[PDB]
């Protein structure tokens, strides 16, 4: 029963902070680099 | 058929939304369930 009523607590709290999340330039692009970026060749 | 070893039984159940076997009949027993 305890580790019942833990788990499904946790879940439900879980829950409640993923739906609360969601529901809250040129140097960014230059700082990272998970997007590639480019220009025209000869141009 | 509340005895100790069933009462603590009864308050553990009661403490985790599990319900348990047995419920008080008396006044008394009832208004102890109620607050708990």
């Amino acid at each position: 029963w305890f580790f019942t009523l833990i788990i499904i607590s946790s879940y439900t709290a879980n829950l409640a902070a993923f739906l609360t999340v969601e529901r809250m330039s040129a140097e960014d692009l230059a700082k990272q680099t998970e997007i590639a970026y480019g220009t025209l060749e000869a141009g | 058929e509340f005895g100790i070893f069933n009462s603590l039984w009864f308050s553990l159940g009661a403490f985790m939304q599990q319900g348990c076997d047995i419920s008080p009949r008396s006044l008394s027993g009832r208004i102890v369930g109620g607050v708990w």
